[PDB]
This record gives structure tokens, C-alpha cells and sequence, in this order.
């Protein structure tokens, strides 16, 4: 039932206001957290626990923190549109940023903050029957994300044990980039994420950018229409939690049904009905043809070609006015297609979710409305390839400590980017390994 | 302006149809009443 | 002659609902419990699936276990959920997250106690029991895991009574949970060493069933349940209303299981014809008898004429002569004379119940004991093969406290079962 | 009032976007032709 | 039941606006694809099925794709008329010509463009259930006609394999021209042809011409009056699919027919109540007389003489009010005639189809209303003068490489111009044995 | 005694409707199903073509294949195609392409088992099985490979019953189709082995038929599909009525069959003429014996005049005298007596019919056995032998799949039968 929202630095702020403003509209709860009186029920409902709580005023409040080290993006909020929905203790924000230095937000500012964010989750813990995971949001190529994201996660991790946690990441696309020095931020965060994440899924801008050009016609986007594309995504992913349906899905058997091996827990995203509204009453949209976008690789939001590699698992969530036949027929065609290949030592590839909910439509949002929706999650060896590029541009700077004097004077070993470099060596190994095929049965 | 939902494939607990203005695009699936007690049980349709 | 009921899981609970639905109608019950029915053979019998309260009313003897109270809320806000005893609804507060281990083991002995007390509490105030009904599907986490555990705890405590399940295996084309063999080896392994007759059934087989024959443009899991409850509420007709010729589960089980190993069976119900058609063909024995070892009117994979009948069983509900039935037996058991067992006279039998059920003339359901059953245990098992050989999601079995001899242990029983099917198929007077 | 016709269907979402200045001189605001146009549509109001 | 149409460069989506005009007048969709609200026949039949697909709120769409390198043939679509009826995407355009390079278009250009073309056929042909053939409409006069026209037909051949797939192609006129390099683009195209088509239906603009001059009174023809005859035709062949009638015939049925031999398939059409409105309240039009007339040489639409060679076969389409003794006293006493000639080895000449749909009026249109027509295809030997004389054009162009250094510059081989050049003398060659009449008494 | 009727391709469907709408007419069975005759004797044999569905309605026992929809779309249109029953529709979803070996090897095979399931669900309901009866013409491409693909499984499955074809052949005049050669002489090599009796009819024999005899200004395949009905219909009337005489299928082959390969026979039928004329002239068996020898009544484009007589049956619908028949048939033999094969004493069977068609007072069907038969088939061999020598479309079929040895074979067995009709022609005794 209940899921607590943690939301780290700028992106993960910013992708947050799209979220809530998504979760409140689909709710129906007013921006000033008081429930409209003509929004009536003919049978008392439960749905909004999944995201808000009463105080017994009949005012809602959400599960969520936001947390920042500089003051701007939080100041943003709190005197925004949006200044009565949130507590205002949830709404937590330091003096200066990470200066994209991991080692800056880990070792020396982050370790200050990190004990408040301690206490308000569990004051949030405190107040639940049925908690049953973690949504965190943040980007790798931050410092203050990195460092702060990966120092709050240990702790998380220490005190709640066995809870799940599931990782929304924004990683450095392959050839746009902001800062020189996102390589190292991102291959030492993603050394402390391996351990301490149950799944982790990987967002590039570029592939959005290249989404909202090629589907829709948008010329010029900018991070509102990112953020609003990745919000719809997560209340697909959630709607299993929220509303009636065929075939419910429960957070946990993600974590059960996508991981094979303890360390391979990266996957992919992607979303069918990314559609104009001009276009979209051309053109009928039934299971199958959705189903047979969202293996095109003009589907996806993170740019990489599936075609380079083998899938191990694929979790297909359907939302709207579909029937489980349908499902099960277009499956068996995606099954039997010649360029969509699986490793031979999982027969058995799929999962299915079918919830009653159709998406809905944001008044100022750029995506049409539509009866129907499938959102995807697949566990992939192309992954492999992205990390490669990362780590050949750590290799091209570290071999002339390019940069390292500002991590050093901030708090680090030396030694520290070289077990890093190894751990990732280690990942692209196991890579290779697990989709080698097995065939020595003599 | 808000709704409700209808319930056609299944469910018991109402739902929210949020903007009903805006007519939904791609197509609407057939539907008929056939359901399947009325095959098991109704052999009585006719009055032979 | 009285059964208790246990419905376990998503689709357990599911079916279930649509059950008692089935059996309310037929005895006329009405929702808030009272009796309404028109003739005393409905009133003579109802004490076979329900207990009286006080005043009028009659309560389900049944209980409803689930891990996570979603399913129990959807069936409590049914128009017949209120029939249901509060105290028969047992949850937890956390999933099985689809493992088996996790719903046998962690979960699972910390409410196990809970549900046995309630079984207990429902058994010994009946004035002689009967065996105990059971629904689940084999792929999920809590049906099969905590079922199995259930069904375990069941027979160590009424080891001289008979344990029938109703169960739902995987499609052989498309997979609903990656990780379904390991759910399904396990809990085979269970049910072969503790059940007494185990039924199954295949999704797709149900798809084809609507599509082929009812000719359903968007056929719904209602309807699939509702096939489901039918069958399910057939088999006991004879044990609760008067025929020329009765029978009983155990009756069934004596005719039907040659070796203890082999008690797993095909099922299927026959009046099933669409709307359009219905004009077109009159009832009788004939005809039913025709369509009832039609494999397109069979609700699994396999098809009969790969392999041999080694025995079968017709239940018949109507006003009809016994002699179509014998002699229809007889032409039919002639005439394919090479599908069924050499070594056994006669393969079928039969059966007669006076009542129908409203609204249909006559209705038969079948109960097929066929080798061609051992097909869909190679295909499991080889599925296993494949993923247990690379330890392909074994870490989480394992961190729940499996051990890996327990997955050789089971593997082994499904291979033996499958050469045991295969021994009986090509066996020989000489 | 929102009418059911096609073209205010195709139209009402691009109306009420938040962007609208961002999409000057581009095919989207061009209400004479298809998306995807490609002959010169102006970027000043005087001309527009 | 369904077919799905490719227009490629300029004539053939200018004949395109003609066939997609005629065929919504047919069945009654109006301009924009809605059916007329206030039209209440009941019969809600299924005949649009072939042309059209539905979306759900009763919009129509067609099954067709424009192609273009330049924009302002596919521009002029998208700010016409018929606007609604296109989805956008079906519209696709390049961004320069090929430049009556049959080598740009196949090499330099084309290759950009292709993939997404070869997608739009894909998503159109997943949505069909029995896809019964492709309809392609080019010149191999010009650049983009022949260079986009081999490489498209060469890669649906392989994707697509065996379904069929019937062009209707403009070729250059005998002494009618409007570019100088049309001999070596028209050899270039037919080699690529010769491999990689079911039927050929052969046209030139003088016998179009010479038609409207003669049956026509018109002194000054346009090319809407040539593209408005040719959908009349296309509509006849494919009016056997739509309507109800006492002898159908199936699009495979033509291949079976009409091709005694794999590389025989280039065939000539005509079409017999070609009249004025003056003219046709004076004249009874019976069967015999338009029997009679579609064997007449004022009939053809194509520049060749049937009278220096023999025919193979013929397929007689009828359509309208016709009663199959008319048909069968028509086609006896056309076997009488002494100037008609069958080869020996085909004794049974004829195939008969007999449609009830009479022809549609155009209400801008300058045919007159008649209850019966009769459309012909025929096989025939005359063909053979068509290639000689497009071959010598280029024997005397090519003895000096007049233009040569344009292709060779643009990416093609030198080579590959004596390849052509023979495989089409080869094709001369054919029709010389194939009319060879033999003695086998020996 | 009843018999199962299959309807094949786009000719066999349309005459097979007609047919039915004339057997429906004469049993007085409305298009709902519904009786609504006045005599008993039009109930007491309706179970010959009619099976019979509850509450009153009758269904008529036949089963409909083709390669596309349309032609079955425009039948189940027809004012009569309610009563088909809708499970017998069988279709694919591609065409024949007019050639053959598509057909019978390509589409023929995927299809086939569904129709052979269908035939033998409506033979095994039967009491007593007669004959099946199949429509088809032999110059098509579904018809004729898929005709013979079904004759040849029937034949397996059913081989001593009766099997009775009706055929359309192609005109030496009206060249419908460009491969007719191919499609007859294979299909009358499969028909030559496989059949017990088989029956032709070219086009052009019923437009001289309705041009000349009945003065018809513009015919249609109404006409022409109603005088077919009106023929076969009338074979099987003595198996549905009462007679002074009776006859039976099996009775007119061993009368008409002196040879097993010799069983290709003429069809005739008598009292046609033209409304104005007939209130001038009353039928009698003298007029009706005219009319039955008259070449202008018979529907082959052979002439008698060319070939002699093996054997001759003639069946009389109506109430007369068998004295009128004796000595007919006995004057016409006498008289004509050089045309009529002089080892057999005497060639011409009778059979008495008590109840004649509606409107008319007496009819008779008239079927002949004559040699003249011979000339058509050396026609489909010429142009078969004209066209093949230069492979003119051979590339078609082969790249189906056929060898070219198959048209050797079918040209070699149908010059040989041509030659034995010959052979028996010109034999003599000294
Ligand atoms: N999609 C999306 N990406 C964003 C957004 N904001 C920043 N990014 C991307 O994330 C990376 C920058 O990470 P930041 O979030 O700015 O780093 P930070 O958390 O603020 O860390 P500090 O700079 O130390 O405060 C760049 O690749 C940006 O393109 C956003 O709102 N949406
Ligand atoms: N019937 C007809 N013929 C046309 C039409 N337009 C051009 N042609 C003929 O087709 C040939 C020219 O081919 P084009 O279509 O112009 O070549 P293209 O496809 O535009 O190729 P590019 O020049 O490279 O763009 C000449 O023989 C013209 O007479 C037309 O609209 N109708
Ligand atoms: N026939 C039927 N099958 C169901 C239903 N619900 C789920 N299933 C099937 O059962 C399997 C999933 O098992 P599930 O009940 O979710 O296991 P659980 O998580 O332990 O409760 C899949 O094969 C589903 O297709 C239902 O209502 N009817
Ligand atoms: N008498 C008659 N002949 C027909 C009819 N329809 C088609 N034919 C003839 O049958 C031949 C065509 O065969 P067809 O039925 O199309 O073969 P199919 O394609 O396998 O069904 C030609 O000689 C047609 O003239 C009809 O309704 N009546
Ligand atoms: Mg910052
Ligand atoms: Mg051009």
C-alpha cells in the first residue's frame, strides 16, 4: 500500500514537481492539499494512501522529502503554486552545493545534512501500516546526487534492512554533456549503488529529446516536458498499487522476476503511446500495435540498441481498457519475431500486469489522450556498451590525473578510483559472462 | 469537471475519469452482452 | 456428507467467489442468507456445503486465505461477499512476492497456525466429514507455497480421509511469471506424495474453449472462472441429490486411480454451445457423448490421441434412459478400441443424478485418467533443466534457506513420474 | 464548451500548452497546413 | 480483400490525386474521411475494407504512402483538399531531387530516405489480415521513378517475398519527350524491373492523347484528364475485389493467366466506352460493339500495334449490367475475325469477368454516365517494337558516353550500363523465340 | 436411406443453393425451417435430406467449401441461406489462383481434415447411410483439386457406399478460363479411379437448351442452375416417394455399369416446353418418349447420332399407366434399333414414380449411357497436347510443386480410357 518519494538535487527536485502535480490530478486532490467537495464516492475508497496522508482537517499531504544543499530549487517550491500542499519541515535545504564534487557532498557537507533526512524518514515510517518500498529520484552526474544519494542510501539501508528500494537515474548521455567532469562523479556513485540498490533504471535526456522530436513535434523542448514524460512513467509503474485490475503487481516481484544475479539489476525503459493529438486520431491503437512499438528501439528513453544484446527478462504493465487475450496473443507474435532474441537459459521471459486505469491527460501536457497504455521494463546485455563509453573517458582523463586535485583536497584516497575503475571492470566481465551460451553437454 | 468510470471488463470500486471534454483517440474495442451464464445457463432463449 | 473449502491466492479466491455464487443459485439462498428456494430437494441436502445460523440463515463452510488483503477486499465488495463468516478471512500484511520459498517458509509459518485453528474449529463440528476441497494455481508464490503447506498440515491431521485440489498450471506458449517451473516442480513434488486426486487446468485451454466453440468476441476471467466453478460444482452433484445410480468421491477415486502415483485427471463439461448455434441442435445422449471426448470440449493442452485412456468417469444430470448411456459407452469404448488400456474390460463409468442443474435439460462432466498427461511434466521439467543448470534466479530461493538438494530431490520425483506414465503407456500381456 | 468536432480535438491540447512562445516559426502553429510542414511559416505576429 | 499502394515521384503521386479522388466518390467518403452523417442506408458494408481502415470514431484513412525527394508535389497534398484524409506521416518527403540521376537516386539519395519508407509498409501491412498484393504507381523516365523505384522494389522483394506486386508505370513516349537522358534512365529501371515484378501494365502519353483527340473532342488535353483515365482503369481492375458480381477474379488469378512464361509479364490495357456526353444520348452501347471496340487500335493506351504481332492472352474485365451470353457471343465472334491471331499454343485465349458496379461519374469529370463498360489487359508480342526502339536511343546516345560522367560521378560504374544493355537485347531476344510458330511433326 | 451432399467452389455453391431451394419447395420446408406442407407424404421421408433440430425446424445436411468468403458471403445472403447450419461453413483465407496443384497441394491439405471432420460428424449420425452427393465443376481450381482430394479421402474412409458427382466441364466455345486443359484431364484422371458414377453437363448444352427449346430472350445461371436442380432433384425422387415401381441408386449403377471404368453418363429431362404452346398439347408417354430421345433435350454437346447406346434408364414421376411405358420404351428400341449396342436384349430400364413435381401432371429424368462421350474427352486431350508441348504455363504448377511425370500420367490414362469407349464403340461379332 504505502511508498515513501525521496528526491535528491535539482533533477530529482524538478522531475518531483511533475509527479506530484501528475498524482494530484489524478487523484483529484487541489494544489492546497483540500479535497473538492463535488469529487463525491459512492463506496468509501483508499487509493490516495498510496501517495497521501490525512491529517483528520480533511487536508491531504504527500510521503515525500525533497532535499537540496543549495537553497534555490527548494526556495522554488516553497514559494511556488504549490506552498501549502507540502509540510514544511519535509522541505529541506542547506547553505551551499556540491560543486560537482562527489567527494565534496559525501565526505563534507552531506554528512551535516544527513541526520535531518534520517529523522523525517522516520517520523514518514513511523506513520504507516504497510510500507512496502522506497522511489528515489537523483542524477549520477551531480556531485551533491552522487554523494548524498549514495551516503543516504547506505544509511537506509542499515536501518530498514530488507525493505525494497527501487532507483529512478538520470545518467550521462553518450555524446550531450553539461560538465566535464561527470565520468568520475558517475563511476563513483555507481560503485556505492551497486551494493545498495534492488533495481536501477537508466533515463538519457538524448533519447528523450530524440522522443519528443521524432513523436511529437516539439522543436524546442525543454526538462518541464522531460520531467512530465518520466512522471507519466512512475504512475504507470505505481497504478498496479492504486486501482483495480486483471493482474496486480506488487513491488517486490520486480525485484523477484528482473534480477537474476545480485549484481545485475540495471534495466531498461520505455513507453508506447508517446503520440501528438493530431496524430493520434488517424490512427487506431490496438494491443498488438502498441505491443509491437515498445520493442522498436523508437520507443525507448535511454539510448542504447537492444538489437546488440539478449534480453533476460521483460515486465510488460498495461494500463486502460485491454483484455488478457490480447496480451497473451501479442506476446506469442513478439515471441515468435526473428530479431527479438532471448538467452536460452530463460524460457520462460515474460511477466504481464493488466490494470483498469487509463492514462490521463495533464491540461497543459503535450501527449494526447488515449484509451490504453503499455510501459516496459527489461533486463538487457546491451547495458554493457553504455558503461564501456563511461569508462573509456575515465580511462582517457585519469591517465593524466586530469582533475583529481579538487577530489583529493575535498576528502579522498587516490586508491579510491581505482577500485572503482576495477568494480566496473568487474561488472563489464560479468556482462560478458552471463551471455555466453551454454552448450558443453558432453 | 470529473466522472466516474464504468466497469465493463471487471472491478467493483469506482474509479475517477478526469477531463470527460476531451474525447479519447484510437479505437474503442467491440462489446456485446455474451457472456457465458447466459450460454450455460439460458438454453430457454427460444420458446420452441 | 459434508466438505470444507479452501481457497488460497489470487486465483483460488477468485474462483472461489464465482463458486459459491454458483451453489448459492443452485440452493437458493439468498445474499443476505435467507432460504427462498421452491422444492424440499434443494432444503434436504443444504447442510452438505453449508452450516445454519440463527434465524434463517446459512454461512459457506469455507475460508479464505490470502497475504495480502487486496483479493479479500474485492471479494467482500461483491453482491454475494457478505454471506461470507468474518472470522474466516485470514491475512497478513506483506506479499509472497512470487516465491515459493518466501510463502512456504516466512509468511507461511507465521499464519499457518491461524488458518489450522480455523480448519480445526470447522471440521470438528461436523457430525462426519468429508474430504476436503482445495483451490490454487501451481505458478504462483502464496497458492502454491502456503497450499501445499495447508494441504501437508491437512493430511497429517485427517490421514483417513480423501484430499481433492483444483489447480491451475502454465500455459505451454506463454509464460505470466518468469520463475513459474521452480513453483511448479515444487509444488508437484508436494501433491504427488500427499493428494488424493488433483485436477489442472490450462489457461489457453480455456481461451480455445471460448474461441473455438462459444465463438466470445472478449472473453473475460469471469467467464474462465465461471467454466471453472461449473465443473467444480458437477462433480459433486451425485453426493447431494437423488439418481438411479449414485456416487461419491471416494467412489470416483476407486474406480478411477489403478496405482497410487497416477491420480492426476482431465476435466471437461459438455452442453457448452453458442448462441448462434443453439438453434440449430436439440440435446440427447448422443450427441453429448459425441462432444464430450471432443479434445477441442477439453480444458488442457494435451491432446487424447497422443496417448491411452487408462480409465474415465461420466457424471450425468437429467431424465434419461440408462440404456443410451450403457450402450453409447459400449460404441464408443468399440469403436476407438485402440486409445484405451488392453489389460482393463471395461474403462468408463457411469453415472445418474435425476436433478439437473436450472435452466438445462441434461449436463454431463467428465473426468479423463490419460498419459498423455506426462507431456506437460517433460515440458516443465525440461524448462527446469534449462534454468537450473545456470542458477538463473536461484539466489533468492536460496537466501529464503533452500537448499539446492531439495531442487534434485523434486526434479528426480517429476522424472520418475513421467517414466511411470511412460511404463503404463507401453506395457504388454505377452 | 469544448465541441466534439475533429479539429478542435487535434488543436485543444496545442492551444493550452505551456511552451506556446517556444513554438513560433515551426509547423505546430501553422493552422492552415499538416504537421510536418515544410514551406516557411513566419515568426513575427505582423507577418503571422 | 485489402491492397496497399506506393506513390513514387511526381507523375505517380499526381496520378495518385486521381485514384484516391475516384475511389472516395465510389464508395462515398467525403473529402476530410467521415462518413455522411445524415446518410442512413443501414448496409454498413464492408466493401471500403480494401482501400480503407477505421480508427474507431468513424474517420476513414487510407492505405497509402507518398514519397517524394522534393517537397513541393508532397506540400501541395498537405495544404490541398484532402488535408484530413492522410495521416502525416504517410506523407513523406525529402529534401533534394534526384536529378534525373537514376545513380543519385539508387546511390547518393534514395539510401536516406528508403528506411523509412520500408517502416510505413511494415506498420501497414501488420495491420492487414489478407494482404493480397502491392500496387505501385512510377515513371522510369525520371531520377527518383527509377532509382527509388529499383531499390524499393528490391527490398520489399526480399522482406515480403511471394506477395505480389503489380505496377502501373508511365513510360517514355515514342517521340514525346521532356528530358533528354530518358533512354539511359528508362534501361537502367527496366533492368532492375525485369527481376522484381508480377505484372507490368505499359502506357504512353501519345496514346492518351491520341484517345482523348479522337473518342474525346478535346483539341488542348492536360494531365489531369490522363490521370483521371488512368484511375478509371486501375478502378476497373480492382473493382473485381469490391463489389458483387457473376465472375470474380482474384489478383493472383491475373499472374496464372496472364505470364506463360517468368520473364513474359509486360502488358498493354485499353478501355472501351470512352465517350462524350453530346455523343452518348445518341447511341445504344451493347455488349458486341464495345467487344468489338477494345480490340480496335483507336483504343489502346499504349503507343504500340497489335497487328505486327500475336496475342498469348487477354482478360476481359466487364462491369455494370451484363448478362454472360452477350459475353460469350462477344468473344466467339471475335475468335471469327481473320485480323485477330492467337499463338498456336494457346487455344484457350480468353479469361471473362463480369462485375454488376456500373462506372462512377466524376462530377467534374468528362466522361459521360453508361451502364456497362469493359476494360481488357493483354498479353502480346507487339511489346517487343517498344524495347528496340528505346534501345537504339541508346545505342546512339551511348557510342560516345554522351552524359556519362555525370552517373560515373554521382557513384555508378561504368560497367553496369553494357550489363543493362544486354540483359534488355536478351529480352528482345525472348520475344523472338517465344513467337517462333514450330512444326513439331519432324 | 439418406444421403450427404458437399458443395464445392463457386459453381458447385450456386447450383447446390438452387438445388436446395427446389428439394425445400417440393417438401413444403419454409426458409425459417419451419414445415408447412399438406400432405403426410412429404414428412414421411424428409429425414432423406433433412436432419431434424428442435422445436419443429429441419436442417438440410450439407457442407459448403471454398478459398475465399465471397461466394459462401453471397450464399448465407440468398433468401434461402438461413437454413444452412452455421458450423458447416468451412473457408480459408486464400484463393486456389486457378491452378491446380494450389489447390489440392498448397491450401488443400491445411484445410482439408476440418472438412473431412465435418463429413464424417453428419455420416456417423445417421441410421443407414446411402451415397454422398458432391457439386463441383472440373475446369476450375479449387473445384476440381480440392473435389478430388475430398472424393479421394471419402472414398478412403467410406468404401462401400455410393459415390455420385455432378460436374461442369468446359465447352469447346466458351473459353472461361486460359488452363483449362491442365485442371480437366488432371481431374478426370483422379474422377476415372476414384468415382462409381459420375455425371456432365457442358454450359453451351443449356444454352441451346433455353434458347431453342424454351425460346428464352436472355438467360441467366438462375436458369441454367435451375434446370440442373430440376435433374437432380429428380434421380433421387423414386428414393423419397411411393411407386408402382421403385428404384434405387446402387439398383441403376449395376443396371447401367457393364464395365467398371464405363460409368460417365448423359442427363436428360422431358416435359420442357414453352407456356404458350403447352394449353395446345397434353402430355403423354408417347410426347414425353419424343421428347426423351430428342438430341435437343440432352445436355452434352456429343450427338447420339455419332455413338450407340449401351444402356438407358428412364424414370416417370406422375399417375399413368405402365402399359403406355412398356410399350414405348419397346417401339423406340425396335424402331431406332441399329443405335443401340445388339449384345444386350434389351437396354432401356423403366421405373414409376406415383408424385410428379408441382404443375406439371407427369415428368420423367432421363439418363443415358452413350459412347458419344468419347469425343469430349479427345477434345481436352487436344488442346491438353497442343499446349504442352511447349511448356506454355508449366512453370506455375511446378513451382507448386508438381513433377511434370503426373501430366504424362494423366494424358496416357485419359487416352486409354478414350481409347477403350472407342474400342467398345466399333467391337463386332462373328
Ligand atoms: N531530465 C532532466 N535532467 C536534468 C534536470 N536537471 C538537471 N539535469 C541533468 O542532470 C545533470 C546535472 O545534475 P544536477 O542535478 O544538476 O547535479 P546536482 O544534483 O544539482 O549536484 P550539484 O551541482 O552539486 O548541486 C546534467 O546532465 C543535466 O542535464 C532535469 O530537470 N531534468
Ligand atoms: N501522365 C503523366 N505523366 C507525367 C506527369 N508528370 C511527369 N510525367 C512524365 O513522366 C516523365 C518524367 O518523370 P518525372 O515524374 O518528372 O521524374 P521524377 O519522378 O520527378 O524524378 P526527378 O526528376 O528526379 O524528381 C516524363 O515522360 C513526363 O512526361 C504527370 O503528371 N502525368
Ligand atoms: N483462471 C484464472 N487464472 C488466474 C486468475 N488470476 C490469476 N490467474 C493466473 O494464475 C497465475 C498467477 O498466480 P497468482 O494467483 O497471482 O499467484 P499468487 O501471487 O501467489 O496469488 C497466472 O498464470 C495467472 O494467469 C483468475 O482469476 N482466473
Ligand atoms: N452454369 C454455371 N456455370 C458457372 C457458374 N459460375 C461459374 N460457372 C462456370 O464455371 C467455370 C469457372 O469455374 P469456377 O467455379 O470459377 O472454379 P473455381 O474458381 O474453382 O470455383 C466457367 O466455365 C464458368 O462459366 C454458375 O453460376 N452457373
Ligand atoms: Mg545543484
Ligand atoms: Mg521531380
Amino acid at each position: 500500500r504505502e511508498a515513501i518519494c525521496i528526491h535528491i538535487g535539482q533533477a530529482g527536485c524538478q522531475v518531483g514537481n511533475a509527479c506530484w502535480e501528475l498524482f494530484c490530478l489524478e487523484h483529484g486532490i487541489q494544489p492546497d492539499g483540500a479535497m473538492p467537495s463535488d469529487k463525491t464516492i459512492g463506496v468509501e475508497d483508499d487509493a490516495f494512501n498510496t501517495f497521501f496522508s490525512e491529517t483528520g482537517a480533511g487536508k491531504h499531504v504527500p510521503r515525500a522529502v525533497f532535499l537540496d544543499l543549495e537553497p534555490t530549487v527548494v526556495d522554488e517550491v516553497r514559494t511556488g503554486t504549490y506552498r501549502q500542499l507540502f509540510h514544511p519541515e519535509q522541505l529541506i535545504s542547506g547553505k551551499e552545493d556540491a560543486a560537482n564534487n562527489y567527494a565534496r557532498g559525501h565526505y563534507t557537507i552531506g554528512k551535516e545534512i544527513v541526520d535531518l533526512c534520517l529523522d523525517r524518514i522516520r517520523k514518514l515510517a513511523d506513520n504507516c501500516t504497510g510500507l512496502q518500498g522506497f522511489l528515489v529520484y537523483h542524477a549520477v552526474g551531480g556531485g551533491t546526487g552522487s554523494g548524498l544519494g549514495a551516503l543516504l542510501l547506505e544509511r537506509l539501508s542499515v536501518d530498514y534492512g530488507k525493505k525494497s528500494k527501487l532507483g529512478y537515474t538520470v545518467y550521462p548521455s553518450p555524446q550531450v554533456s553539461t560538465a566535464v567532469v561527470e565520468p568520475y562523479n558517475s563511476v563513483l556513485s555507481t560503485h556505492s549503488l551497486l551494493e545498495h540498490t534492488d533495481v536501477a533504471a537508466m533515463l538519457d535526456n538524448e533519447a528523450i529529446y530524440d522522443l519528443t522530436r521524432r513523436n511529437l513535434d516539439i522543436e524546442r523542448p525543454t526538462y518541464t516536458n522531460l520531467n512530465r514524460l518520466i512522471g507519466q512513467v512512475v504512475s504507470s509503474l505505481t497504478a498496479s498499487l492504486r486501482f483495480d485490475g486483471a493482474l496486480n503487481v506488487d513491488l517486490t516481484e520486480f525485484q523477484t522476476n528482473l534480477v537474476p544475479y545480485p549484481r545485475i539489476h540495471f534495466v531498461l525503459t520505455s513507453y508506447a503511446p508517446v503520440i501528438s493529438a493530431e496524430k493520434a486520431y488517424h490512427e487506431q491503437l490496438s494491443v498488438s500495435e502498441i505491443s509491437n512499438a515498445v520493442f522498436e528501439p523508437a520507443s525507448m528513453m535511454t539510448k542504447c540498441d537492444p538489437r546488440h544484446g539478449k534480453y533476460m527478462a521483460c515486465c510488460l504493465m498495461y494500463r486502460g481498457d485491454v483484455v488478457p487475450k490480447d496480451v497473451n496473443a501479442a506476446v506469442a507474435t513478439i515471441k515468435t519475431k526473428r530479431t527479438i532474441q532471448f538467452v536460452d537459459w530463460s524460457p520462460t521471459g515474460f511477466k504481464c500486469g493488466i490494470n483498469y486505469q487509463p492514462p490521463t491527460v495533464v491540461p497543459g501536457g503535450d501527449l494526447a489522450k488515449v484509451q490504453r497504455a503499455v510501459c516496459m521494463i527489461a533486463n538487457s546485455t546491451a547495458i554493457a556498451e553504455v558503461f564501456a563509453r563511461i569508462d573509456h573517458k575515465f580511462d582517457l582523463m585519469y591517465s593524466k590525473r586530469a582533475f583529481v586535485h579538487w577530489y583529493v583536497g575535498e576528502g579522498m584516497e587516490e586508491g579510491e578510483f581505482s577500485e572503482a575503475r576495477e568494480d566496473l571492470a568487474a561488472l563489464e566481465k560479468d556482462y560478458e559472462e552471463v551471455g555466453a551460451e551454454s552448450a558443453d553437454m558432453d | 469537471m470529473c466522472s466516474v468510470h464504468s466497469n465493463p471488463l471487471g472491478g467493483s470500486r469506482s474509479r475517477l475519469h478526469i477531463a470527460p471534454q476531451i474525447i479519447p483517440a484510437g479505437r474503442q474495442g467491440s462489446r456485446d452482452g455474451t457472456t457465458v451464464r447466459e450460454l450455460t445457463s439460458n438454453h430457454y432463449s427460444s420458446g420452441r | 456428507r459434508e466438505i470444507v473449502c479452501v481457497q488460497a491466492g489470487q486465483c483460488g479466491n477468485q474462483i472461489g467467489s464465482k463458486f459459491w455464487e454458483v451453489i448459492s443459485d443452485e440452493h437458493g439462498v439468498d445474499p443476505t442468507g435467507t432460504y427462498q428456494g421452491d422444492s424440499d430437494l434443494q432444503l434436504e441436502r443444504i447442510n452438505v456445503y453449508f452450516d445454519e445460523a440463527t434465524g434463517g440463515r446459512y454461512v459457506p463452510r469455507s475460508v479464505l486465505i490470502d497475504l495480502e488483503p487486496g483479493t479479500m477486499d474485492s471479494v467482500r465488495a461483491g453482491p454475494y461477499g457478505q454471506i461470507f463468516r468474518p472470522d474466516n478471512f485470514i491475512f497478513g500484511q506483506s506479499g509472497a512476492g512470487n516465491n515459493w520459498a518466501k510463502g512456504h517458509y516466512t509468511e507461511g509459518a507465521e499464519l499457518i497456525d491461524s488458518v489450522l485453528d480455523v480448519c480445526c474449529k470447522e471440521a470438528e463440528s461436523c457430525d462426519c466429514l468429508q474430504g476436503f476441497q482445495i483451490c490454487h494455481s501451481l505458478g504462483g508464490g502464496t497458492g502454491s507455497g502456503m497450499g501445499t503447506l495447508l494441504i501437508s498440515k491437512l493430511r497429517e491431521q485427517y490421514p483417513d480421509r480423501i484430499m481433492m485440489t483444483f489447480s491451475i498450471i502454465p500455459s505451454p506458449k506463454v509464460s505470466d511469471t518468469v520463475v513459474e517451473p521452480y513453483n511448479t516442480t515444487l509444488s508437484v513434488h508436494q501433491l504427488v506424495e500427499n493428494s488424493d486426486e488433483s485436477m489442472c487446468i490450462d489457461n489457453e485451454a480455456l481461451y480455445d474453449i471460448c474461441f473455438r466453440t462459444l465463438k466470445l468476441t472478449t472473453p473475460t476471467f469471469g467467464d474462465l472462472n465461471h467454466l471453472v466453478s461449473a465443473v467444480v460444482s458437477g462433480v459433486t452433484c451425485c453426493l447431494r441429490f437423488p439418481g438411479q445410480l449414485n456416487s461419491d468421491l471416494r467412489k470416483l477415486a476407486v474406480n478411477l486411480v489403478p496405482f497410487p502415483r497416477l491420480h492426476f485427471f482431465m476435466m471437461g463439461f459438455a452442453p457448452l454451445t453458442s448462441r448462434g448455434s443453439q438453434q440449430y441442435r436439440g440435446l440427447s445422449v448422443p450427441e453429448l457423448t459425441q462432444q464430450m471426448f471432443d479434445a477441442k470440449n477439453m480444458m488442457q493442452a494435451a491432446d487424447p490421441r497422443h496417448g491411452r485412456y487408462l480409465t474415465a468417469s461420466a457424471l450425468f444430470r437429467g431424465r434419461m434412459s440408462t440404456k443410451e448411456v450403457d450402450e453409447q459407452m459400449l460404441n464408443v469404448q468399440n469403436k476407438n478400441s485402440s486409445y484405451f488400456i488392453e489389460w482393463i474390460p471395461n474403462n468408463i463409468k457411469s453415472s445418474v443424478c435425476d436433478i439437473p442443474p436450472k435452466g438445462l435439460k441434461m449436463a454431463v462432466t467428465f473426468i479423463g485418467n490419460n498419459t498423455c498427461i506426462q507431456e506437460m511434466f517433460r515440458r516443465v521439467g525440461e524448462q527446469f533443466t534449462l534454468m537450473f543448470r545456470r542458477k538463473a534466479f536461484l539466489h533468492w530461493y536460496t537466501g529464503e534457506g533452500m537448499d539446492e538438494m531439495e531442487f534434485t530431490e523434486a526434479e528426480s520425483n517429476m522424472n520418475d513420474l513421467v517414466s511411470e506414465y511412460q511404463q503404463y503407456q507401453d506395457a504388454t500381456i505377452e | 464548451p469544448v465541441s466534439p468536432a475533429l479539429a478542435v480535438q487535434q488543436r485543444l491540447i496545442t492551444d493550452m500548452s505551456s511552451s506556446m512562445p517556444l513554438f513560433a516559426g515551426t509547423a505546430k502553429v501553422q493552422k492552415y497546413a499538416i504537421p510536418r510542414y515544410a514551406g516557411h511559416v513566419p515568426s513575427f505576429p505582423r507577418n503571422v
